[PDB]
């Protein structure tokens, strides 16, 4: 794509695990000659800090600020 | 003396192998140019590479990839 070379983009759905503990994904094996790249976009939020669950794709879990 | 050289006919069973780095290439309506594609292997990347970079446009109907 204008002279660069890419491969595919992938997607993933990522939440942190309680603890505020950064969170850990593995980088894709890139092929011979190409660097690693990566993106994170918004999807759900609020400001519930700690108290709260949006692991699930379908629902989110807010009990408010601390 | 007899020598087995490139001149050997491919056979619509696939029995026979290409040779290393050589390119199957179509008449294109640019004239005399070539636009041809080959399986290369990269040493310095231990992979099979399947080369259509000569090809300006790649056109499927499903695609996927790992």
């Amino acid at each position: 794509s204008d002279g660069k070379t890419k491969t595919p983009v992938v997607s993933t759905y990522e939440t942190f695990q309680d603890g505020g503990r950064a969170k850990t994904i593995n980088a894709i094996e890139c092929p011979t000659g190409l660097n690693n790249r990566f993106a994170a976009v918004v999807s759900s939020f609020s400001t519930a800090g700690q108290n709260a669950n949006f692991s699930s794709e379908s629902a989110k879990d807010s009990q408010g600020t601390t | 003396s007899l020598a087995q050289t490139g001149e050997i006919a491919m056979q619509r069973d696939g029995s026979v192998a290409f040779l290393e780095d050589s390119e199957l290439c179509w008449d294109t309506a640019a004239g005399s140019a070539k636009s041809c594609l080959s399986v290369r292997y990269d040493t310095v990347g231990n992979k099979t590479e399947l080369d259509l970079k000569q090809i300006d446009v790649v056109s499927a109907k499903g695609l996927s990839f790992e």
